[PDB]
């Protein structure tokens, strides 16, 4: 009848996960329990598992089956069930789960003994305010000194999910020569275990030279084939321990050499962690940039990455370009001109522009380039191309000036906004040169509203400019944008410059003159850096979702 | 430190779920669906944040896999794990599709438990957790005479099968089985090897000579067939039944001076074959003296001995009609006869296997003679013989 | 027998092998087809009319079809109704652009029309009726009221007329005018049959919607037929009396007819409509005669329809109420589609202000069923009509409910709710630091799905009211020093604090030190428009705390503002910088003080909620 | 006013489409895909009147068939959904038992019978026994 019952068993699991109530049949589950097949007892937990995790409560009842089953001699049995019991987020279950628990930290088996250290880092999410919470943390600590790796690996796991809460504890680990217990479970641990125990060891200090020496020669071999998990992690672990002075020891030197070539080739692996690999080096970087200095071939991105992956690349290979590299750059752009993808060829014109700011050498080439590519009348291309020729005037003055004709004569469509806005600033700034200025600004006055706020924005501060320089003419037509921005507009933002305008204008129009029309300074070569804050404090959590979305981990959690 | 792991089809319908974390509930799931599934215009990415919760997600042929989590997870560690799991996958039940989701939730459940727990994601190398996981997943992709001698090539191959049912008046199925005995007769010299093809369908005494050790690989089969007629097996399919005819009784019992029966015979089968010898028998109350019978189809006669009303069909072709409506007269009687509801039984016999068993290829080797397959010429005529097929009335 | 040979193509075609051996044959019959229209003496009815009933089958399986058509109109010319049947269809089915098969078509119909057999009347104006054209309707504008008229037809080909002349007006309302046959169906109302009352209902419903002023009878004599179906006898009529409940469908075009007409203006008339529909719900109080559930769908479709019907003439305070009760118990019923439609319909009646209170006293049941619906679709109604019923002494429990409800919802409809619960704060506030609390508690909650256009709402509520601002200031600031605040919020922080920073510079624990270290705390870490924004408001810091000047200076004199790549940020940097370093004293103080309230608009958060829904 | 008529099944093929308003040739292929897509997801404890767009239909399942009818917003959800269980009636005693084979073999008696009890996109006939009897005296008409 075992057989019967086995099949029944599965029978009933397959339809709870099919979707339908099956919780009449739950008494009989749960005096099946009571077996000594493996596989029946197994399969129970797993019907039991289908209820506990998404809602419990229905599941409560088995206490006295858990704590039974709890003392069977096979250890799988045993770690099945105090898992089992751990995962039913109940206020009883920790009374009925602390007693087998103390029980299964020194159980004769490496298996118990890992999902009982699963078990306390669960039990610690749901009702762990006592002294046994704290009783447990300290019995962790000694039970990571132990002979299996697994159990050091969940039992680090542990310490780090509970050290989210911080009463003034240090991080309820670390020790004088527990460093070398940490580098011996590296020796012989798994890869998802060297990613808990780096990820945790990242979160030491080190006291002196020799000793930070030691350790970062301990980890750099342990560039593992975890795809970019674990050699992220000892990236991460290496630069945090970038205390070493650059007038020391032929090391740092040595390191830097030995980093960048299993760095690059992490755009090697599936698109996922190209992605994942592209962002963070990308924060490495712009931190430190004597580390892919020499690597840039390695960024060009091919026709068999997908888009994200396309775009972080191009963004990579901007950082990483220098006028020693122009020539490349340039001719893998032109080539990128025609990839069809309207993000992607958006992002590579938009390349064109910021190396151009960003290398002053090659300035004349970037120009006859951007040219060529806007022969080609394209309107998205000629759009990105104007905004690129305004953030190029921005930098080069009064030098570039005639390419707006030779651009405007495609500019048969305008309808990204971003173009609108370049174009608007270019007419109001240069508005003692352009004749038709007047007629440009006046013409756009039409559809004020339903504009983004970035181009009312600028059309506001392009119309003031053209006052400033010709006010005799046109004061007709700034109170014609300071009268309908600035009272038939709801931007609380937009409506408040409104009235700054309005008020130097009225007040004294020599300040006037010499605040808005100001000679301002040029863009300095800014390749849209990072605040060297959040950059000190991302390049500690390099592994984590922190240098992904490029924001620190209290923004999000 | 996984919050949450789920697995989509292409229409976004949640094959199965696993959450971990207590934070992550349902509005992650409708979270990723619409964000992801409906995506309109948004630039693609494996990790969205989205109401403060990571969505990471990568995709595997139709099946789209969600790693949901909600701190600040080793970011590429979750794609390591996932790259890990697919290989473990195919490791285990080859290729990931529908059916082999929809046919492994036991598998995927007890995997998902061994290689992850709160979060962390365990060991996963195959050898390891072979031993960890006792469940095993379902992949789905005669002795004769010497000098036997037949001058003339004869072969029988009769797939006799026999059908009963017993469905509602309203038209409603309520239990029906198959009883299907194979005769063949083999009129064949030397020793060959006969390879019989067939779409089993099914899972199921064989002969001595009959082995079923690799019968789960279509048919796969191999025996010497005894010269004479004899049984095969015995077998019965249900899951894949087409039943050949359908009968639906609208009786009426207008008063007690007359009874109105009304009887239609659908015929749902193929009308490029046709059957033969439909017999249909209408049971009439005991107090009946004389009665009209007018058939569009066929003719009927009364017979008075069984008490009931006798319709055959000389033959009809597939998907027909025909009308049978009887006028029966009924006598005062003094009070409860109800007629003691008796059902309508149909006898008959068709061109073919009521189960929709065909034969899919017939292969003859002979090591002596070695003469080809295609030269033994063989037409093979189907008998569909119908048991006790009874409506309900 | 007609034709068997279809039912052998029928099975050859469905039971075969992967879609290219389903091609192939399909093709091989198209050709053969092909073969047998070109040429030959395939004159024979029989064949003609497999040949197209298999074309036919062949253009619905999902494949292309271009030819055989003229065969079409060879059908119709004949006498054989199967035939005529046949090439309907297939005219129906697919219609071809050429002038000269158009006027075949036309020319057919014409002389089918001109008969005196109901059948071949019926289908020429299926035909007719069931594609529509400019082409049939010019030709066709004067021929069928020609027979609706009460003429020597039967009933059947009278309903067709008017669903047919319906379909024209709907189609070419221009090509029917208004002659001697609105008084002729008028009078076809109140006919015998019923089917001929519901084709007749139908039309007149439209053409009253589309031009009340020709059919000012038609309500006296609805009203007649609607008394007269509702209680005649208890098995009168007994072909249409579905399921014990007699002719729901008729009864529900009446109603519908009747709501599409001001209240009736002879009293007399009056009195019957109220005694029928106060019959109506007697009836539906009334048990159940059949346990079955169609009897109850019957029922509740009558009853229903003539809530609507009393919602529409809101005239009869003792049937509101009445029907309010109904509406009420039905929020309870056991059936899901019950509650679903009792939701709509008290949505509708909320609205009405004969009925408020009475509304209002269901608040805790229709609460409790937003709570624990289990659908998705019955919770938005549920939240459509608790919007409808909020008034100002009922604002505080609807918001904070539909806030709990927005806590746990989907993020699909995510948005919907916040606007509703953003207007509700805004309309039905008392004191307005409960205005400002709700929408700093949207902006928490949702964050990443509040609008464009909250926010610039609640900075002009707290602008124009100057009696909410201490308090708007001081949460604020309370609350951008949480760890993590959507960037709505520090907007919103931006402006607020740049506005009225003065008054909580008293308390020495928000010294103007702290909140401008916080603003530029989160001024890293921002989209471009809230760094715009939080420069406007170090700007306004610079005259407002004159303490902190230097300090100001200091931050928006360095080289991340004043050399940053957009234009925005660089243009506000500079202007800024310029204007603290002129420091004349006489126009810092005047440029950055006024800040006038704004003027009453057309609160655009309704326009954008009605647009997007 | 009715918008369209579909019987559909499980699989998603149709086995009567029928349109009331000229739709393109993608936009009646989109529309079938959508529909079945959202009748599918639904069952027993959800309500019937699931509206999609600017429409809303009213979908009923009926042995392995998904009859559909669309409607306008204002036009009412229960009479409807009874005309689909009429119509399922008199295709259940017309057809003596209604099932996908019926439908797919014998497309021009279903196409009749919806214009019979659904034209110019109202409810022409209301009765099953009318309906019946003039049907079947336009069937041994030849």
């Amino acid at each position: 009848k075992k057989e019967k019952r086995k099949e029944a068993v599965k029978k009933v699991i397959a339809a709870m996960t099919v979707g339908k109530d099956v919780s009449s049949l739950f008494p009989d589950v749960v005096n099946c329990m009571q077996t000594d097949n493996l596989e029946l007892k197994k399969l129970v937990y797993l019907y039991l598992m289908n209820y506990a995790k998404s809602q419990p409560d229905m599941a409560i009842m088995a206490v006295n089956s858990f704590v039974k089953d709890c003392e069977d001699p096979n250890p799988l049995i045993r770690a099945l069930a105090v898992r089992t019991m751990g995962c039913i987020r109940v206020d009883k279950i920790t009374e009925y789960l602390c007693e087998p628990l103390r029980k299964c930290l020194k159980d004769e088996d490496p298996y118990v003994r890992k999902t009982a250290a699963v078990c306390v880092a669960k039990l610690h999410d749901i009702n762990a305010q006592m002294v046994e919470d704290q009783g447990f943390l300290d019995s962790l600590r000694d039970l990571i000194a132990d002979s299996n790796p697994m159990v050091v690996a969940n039992a680090v796991a542990a310490l780090s999910e509970i050290s989210e809460s911080h009463p003034n504890s240090n991080l309820l680990d670390l020790n004088p020569q527990n460093i070398n217990k940490l580098l011996t479970a590296l020796n012989e641990c798994t890869e998802w275990g060297q990613i808990f125990i780096l990820d945790c060891l990242s979160n030491y200090n080190p006291k002196d030279d020799r000793e930070a020496q030691s350790i970062c020669e301990r980890v750099t071999p342990r560039l593992s084939h975890a795809n970019s998990a674990v050699v992220l992690s000892a990236v991460k672990v290496l630069m945090k321990f970038l205390e070493l002075l650059p007038k020391d020891s032929d090391y740092y030197n040595m390191l830097l050499k030995k980093l960048a070539p299993p760095l690059v080739t992490l755009l090697s692996g599936e698109p996922e962690v190209q992605y994942v690999a592209l962002r963070n080096i990308n924060l490495i970087v712009q931190k430190r940039p004597e580390i892919l200095k020499q690597e840039i071939k390695v960024f060009f991105v091919k026709y068999n990455d997908p888009i994200y992956v396309k775009l972080e690349k191009l963004d990579i290979m901007i950082r990483l370009a220098s006028q020693a590299n122009i020539a490349q750059v340039l001719a893998e752009l032109k080539e990128y001109a025609t990839e069809v993808d309207v993000d992607f060829v958006r992002k590579a014109v938009r390349a064109i522009g910021r190396c151009a700011i960003k290398v002053e050498q090659s300035a004349e080439r970037c120009v006859s380039t951007l040219l060529d590519l806007i022969q080609t009348k394209v309107n998205y291309v000629v759009q990105e191309a104007i905004v690129v020729i305004r953030d190029i005037f921005r930098k080069y003055p009064n030098k570039y000036e005639s390419i707006i004709a030779t651009l405007c004569e495609n500019l048969d469509s305008l309808d990204e906004p971003d173009a609108r806005a370049a174009m608007i600033w270019i007419v109001g700034e240069y508005a003692e040169r352009i004749d038709n200025a007047d007629e440009l600004l006046e013409s756009f006055l039409e559809g004020f509203h339903d504009e983004s706020t970035q181009v009312q924005l600028t059309l506001l501060t392009a119309i003031v400019k053209l006052f400033l320089k010709k006010p005799s003419e046109t004061q007709e037509l700034v109170q014609q944008v300071l009268s309908l921005a600035t009272q038939d507009s709801d931007n609380p933002d937009l409506r408040d410059r409104g009235y700054i305008y309005w008020r130097l204008l009225s007040t004294d129009p020599v300040t006037a003159k010499e605040v808005v029309l100001s000679e301002k300074p040029l863009i300095s070569e800014e390749t849209d850096l990072i605040e060297p804050t959040l950059l000190d404090e991302l390049i500690c959590h390099i592994g984590s979702l922190a240098s992904v979305y490029h924001k620190p981990p209290n923004a999000f959690v | 430190m996984i919050g949450g792991l789920f697995i989509y089809n292409h229409k976004g319908e949640v094959l199965i779920s696993r959450v971990y974390r207590d934070d992550i509930g349902r509005n992650a799931v409708d979270a990723f669906r619409v964000n992801v599934i409906h995506a309109r215009q948004q630039v693609r990415s494996p990790v969205t944040n989205i109401a403060r919760t990571s969505f990471f997600h990568v995709k595997r042929s139709n099946i789209w896999l969600a790693a949901v989590t909600k701190q600040n997870v080793n970011a590429a560690m979750v794609f390591e794990f996932l790259y890990k799991m697919c290989d473990v996958m195919a490791a285990y039940f080859g290729k990931i599709s529908e059916e082999n989701i929809k046919n492994n939730f036991v598998l995927i459940y007890e995997l998902l438990d061994e290689i992850l727990d709160f979060g962390y994601p365990q060991n996963s190398e195959t050898g390891a957790l072979k031993t960890f996981i006792t469940q095993q997943g379902i992949k789905s992709q005669g002795w004769r005479r010497e000098g036997i001698k037949y001058r003339r090539n004869e072969l029988f191959l009769d797939v006799l099968e026999s059908v009963n049912l017993l469905m509602s008046p309203q038209g409603q199925v309520l239990s029906a089985h198959v009883s299907g005995r194979v005769v063949m007769k083999s009129y064949l010299s030397g020793m060959p090897e006969c390879k019989f093809g067939m779409n089993d369908k099914i899972v199921i005494t064989f002969h001595q000579c009959v082995r079923l050790s690799k019968f789960d690989s279509e048919r796969s089969i191999s025996f010497i067939p005894p010269d004479g007629e004899f049984e095969l097996m015995r077998y019965r399919t249900t899951k894949d039944i087409i039943l050949p005819f359908r009968v639906i009784p609208l009786v009426r019992e207008v008063g007690r001076t007359k009874l109105e029966v009304k009887v239609v015979i659908k015929s749902n089968f193929k009308p490029s074959l046709l059957a033969q010898k439909i017999e249909v028998r209408i049971p009439t109350p005991l107090n009946t003296s004389g009665v009209q019978v007018i058939c569009m189809k066929g003719k009927a006669k009364y017979k008075a001995s069984e008490n009931a009303i006798v319709w055959k069909i000389k033959r009809m072709a597939g998907m027909k009609e025909s009308q049978i409506s009887a006028e029966i007269e009924l006598l005062p009687t003094n009070d409860k006869k109800k007629w003691a509801r008796p059902p309508i039984s149909m006898n008959f016999e068709v061109p073919f296997a009521p189960s929709g068993l065909k034969v899919r290829y017939l292969k003859v080797f002979e090591p002596k003679l070695n003469y080809s397959d295609h030269d033994v010429i063989k037409w093979v005529r189907y008998i569909g013989r119908s048991g006790i097929y009874e409506t309900r009335c | 027998d007609g034709m068997r040979g279809l039912a052998v193509f029928i099975s050859d075609i469905r039971n075969c092998k992967s879609k290219e051996a389903e091609i192939k044959r399909i093709n091989k019959e198209l050709a053969n087809i092909r073969s047998k229209f070109k040429g030959d003496k395939a004159l024979d009815g029989y064949s003609k009319k497999k040949y197209v009933c298999k074309l036919l089958f062949i253009f619905l399986l999902g494949h292309d079809i271009d030819f055989g058509h003229m065969e079409a109109v060879n059908l119709l010319s004949s006498n054989r109704y199967t035939e005529k049947q046949i090439g309907y269809l297939f005219i129906s089915v697919l219609v071809n652009s050429n002038s000269e098969l158009i006027r075949l078509i036309n020319n057919a119909i014409k002389n089918d029309l001109a008969s005196r057999n109901p059948t071949f009347m019926g289908l020429a104006l299926h035909c007719i009726a069931n594609v529509g054209s400019r082409e049939m309707a010019e030709a066709f504008a004067g021929e069928i009221p020609k027979i609706l008229v009460a003429g020597d037809t039967m009933d059947s080909v009278k309903q067709s007329a008017a669903l047919c002349l319906l379909r024209l007006y709907r189609t070419s309302p221009d090509l029917v005018p208004m002659g001697d046959w609105t008084s002729r169906v008028v009078h076809l109302l109140n006919d015998q049959h019923l089917g001929v009352v519901t084709a007749a209902t139908s039309l007149i419903t439209t053409l009253a919607q589309k031009n009340p002023e020709e059919f000012k009878t038609s309500v006296s004599l609805a009203v007649s037929r609607l008394s007269r179906i509702v209680t005649s006898a208890s098995t009168d009529l007994q072909d249409y009396t579905y399921y014990f409940v007699p002719a729901p469908w008729l009864s529900v075009k009446l109603l519908r007819l009747l709501q599409c007409y001001p209240p009736p203006e002879d009293p007399a008339v009056r009195g019957r409509l109220t005694e029928c529909l106060e019959t109506i719900l007697n009836k539906a109080q009334e048990p159940p005669k059949s346990k079955k559930v169609q009897h109850s769908n019957a029922k509740n479709a009558v009853l229903f329809e003539a809530i609507s019907l009393i919602i529409h003439h809101d005239s009869e305070p003792n049937l509101l109420v009445r029907a309010c009760n109904q509406l009420g118990q039905f929020l309870q019923h056991r059936e899901t589609n019950l509650r679903y439609l009792a939701l709509e319909s008290m949505c509708t009646l909320a609205s009405s202000e004969f009925s408020h209170e009475a509304v209002k006293t269901h608040i805790e049941t229709v609460i409790n069923a937003l709570k624990t619906e289990r659908d998705v679709s019955v919770r938005q109604r549920a939240v459509d009509l608790l919007y409808a019923m909020c008034d100002r002494s009922n604002a505080q429990q609807i918001v904070a409910e539909m806030l709990s409800y927005l806590e746990t919802a989907d993020y699909s409809i995510r948005e919907e709710i916040v606007l509703k619960v953003a207007i509700l704060a805004e309309k039905y506030a008392v004191d307005y630091t409960w205005y400002v609390d709700t929408i700093l508690n949207l902006i928490r909650i949702a964050g990443d799905y509040v609008s464009e256009e909250v926010w610039y709402r609640v900075i002009q509520i707290v602008i124009n009211r100057d009696d909410v601002q201490g308090y708007a200031a001081k949460t604020v600031f309370e609350a951008l020093q949480a760890p993590a605040c959507h960037e709505n919020l520090v907007k919103v922080g931006g402006y607020i604090l740049g506005e009225f920073g003065n008054l909580i510079a008293g308390d020495p624990r928000s010294s103007p030190l702290i909140q401008f270290n916080l603003l530029h705390s989160k001024f890293h870490l921002c989209s471009v428009p809230t760094r715009a924004l939080l420069l406007s408001t170090y700007i306004k810091f610079v005259n407002l705390f004159p303490e902190v000047k230097a300090t100001i200076q200091d931050v928006l004199r360095s080289d991340s503002q004043l050399k940053n790549a957009d234009v925005e940020l660089q243009q506000r940097a500079v202007e800024y910088l310029r204007l603290s370093t002129v420091a004349s004293t006489d126009i810092l103080a005047t440029v950055l003080e006024e800040m006038p309230p704004f003027p009453e608009r057309e609160s655009s958060i309704l326009a954008k909620l009605k647009k997007k829904k | 006013m009715i918008r369209f008529i579909l019987i559909q099944n499980r699989a998603g093929k149709t086995r009567l489409a029928k349109w009331y308003m000229q739709f393109d040739d993608d936009e009646k292929q989109k529309l079938i895909e959508e529909v079945h897509a959202v009748v599918t997801v639904r069952d027993a404890k959800h309500t019937n009147f699931v509206e999609f767009r600017n429409f809303k239909i009213i979908y009923r399942r009926y042995a392995g068939l998904y009859f559909c009818i669309c409607v306008d917003v204002n036009d009412n959800n229960l009479a409807y959904l009874e005309a689909i269980h009429n119509f399922v009636e008199v295709l259940n005693e017309y057809f003596h038992n209604v099932c996908e084979l019926d439908l797919v073999f014998n497309f021009y008696k279903v196409y009749t019978v919806v214009d019979e009890m659904f034209l110019a996109g109202e409810i022409r006939e209301t009765s099953q026994t009318k309906v019946l009897k003039q049907l079947l005296m336009l069937q041994s008409l030849e």
